[PDB]
């Protein structure tokens, strides 16, 4: 009845390895939560660094990367819950031409206090890591879009500038908008 | 200036 | 004989296996606990507590287990005093079956050898309105050990046990409880 | 068969060594998860820090026998996107006061931000050993020396630690006036210029 | 008048 | 109000 046995570790064992691998996936997303909370900003400002640009160009580049998403960052500590939605290949009037940069206005855990729609000013800055001349765009939320309503699923549609910033002054180094691999972007919420 | 994103 | 052996030692290691693994899960757990209170804290004396499932938690409070609910904590600044809300949906003492009762909690703080003692900080309570709002306020009875220096790990509880009527809860020209959830707000002044 | 239940047997002892080594790694991943979470939960954003260490004698005692030269507090940050420091704390001392004082020091680190920010770091860095029964705290401050490379962009993950030595005489600890241990426990204060 | 929960 | 490195 040696076989029996050896059937029934062959079972265990199999299952050890399936459950020791959720595990591993739980730990990684718990590790990826910690990241979040690490880089989460309670004030309406918020800053990204976005690092190995090259490299995520040329994934953009491709079918296989679409667009990055920022951590979330928070009007207040129980304000509207915000993030980035950023091109690097562009995307609809700006798509191969310029960066694209939008934000996601996305289900609160107290939104259901928070007045709507949205109407806070929104600023996106792209970083010169010299010392000035960083570009710098800014607009007023379309109170009649549906982006901006309360969310009545996890996220709204974004909404931003698809021509925020001209991928060929990007190569340029009048400006240091790239450095070693990493550009910084800067949104700026008003308190309201 | 916001645009829905496409 | 010995393969059977090397079968046995196999059948052992597969259980240590199965057991370190658990004991991980747990680590895994209490991880997880941590990183949801650490995220659920402010440090700035104001706190906003949402409790979900409203009806089946009233339930759980006048028949079920659960005697009230706690918190999670909460500070005056980041090296003040460390504080938590007690809820009893369904009364405590003179409250029990008529009112809900609040109550806020001195915790031992890792810096409260540096804190003034008793607590004076007035408290403020509120229940909030979606559609728009009930609120109390009171200064600390300093004669009392609910806001002496913390011996233990929490003080007593102290508070408002009448804090709000369970009948003007369920009323609905009101929206204190809407989608099955209420917001209790605290506001320790600083 | 035989060759078969040969073969299940050896490959499943492969098994089990894999997963024991698997098991192991992700437990050692689960421990630096957890550190980081009280790294985080430790930090402050405002510039000011509040150092809390316990069990002095017993630090104390490891210092003077070498089992532990040095403390390392947890990293603070001038502003969430400021100057990334932490403290490095000799209770033997170091240099010139070792064996007589405590040796304060601070340590600029490599913050993710180290590219916008100026260089070389220049706030006013204050350190205090706070007296628990609130008679006389004890203060030092300094502007930070520009060329020194203590105080430059790392380029490392942390510069070479530059603070104050002799920033506390071992016999003042326990005073009459006033003791700053108290119950086992001393608390230490860094104050740095946000502006 | 803040009162103690019956804890 | 002079920083002294430390011994590194």
């Amino acid at each position: 009845l040696d076989r029996e046995r050896i059937l029934s570790l062959e079972q265990r064992v199999v299952e050890l390895q399936q459950t020791l691998a959720q595990k591993d996936q739980a730990l990684g997303k718990l590790e990826q939560s910690l990241r979040l909370m690490e880089e989460a900003s309670f004030d309406g400002t918020f800053l990204w660094k976005i690092t190995n640009v090259t490299r995520r160009c040329h994934e953009s580049a491709c079918g296989r990367t679409v667009s990055l998403f920022s951590p979330a960052f928070y009007t207040a500590k129980y304000g509207y819950k915000l993030c980035l939605r950023l091109y690097l290949n562009g995307d609809g009037t700006g798509k191969r031409t310029h960066l694209s940069l939008f934000i996601v206005i996305m289900r609160g855990e107290y939104d259901a206090l928070l007045p709507w729609p949205f109407r806070n000013k929104v600023t996106f800055m792209l970083l010169d890591q010299n010392n000035r001349e960083h570009a710098i765009d800014a607009f007023r939320p379309d109170l009649s879009s549906a982006s901006f309503q309360r969310p009545q699923s996890e996220t709204n549609v974004a909404s931003g500038c698809p021509l925020f910033f001209p991928l060929s002054k990007l190569q340029s180094p009048k400006h240091a908008y790239v450095k070693d691999d990493t550009m910084f972007l800067k949104c700026i919420v008003e308190t309201s | 200036v916001p645009i829905q994103c496409t």
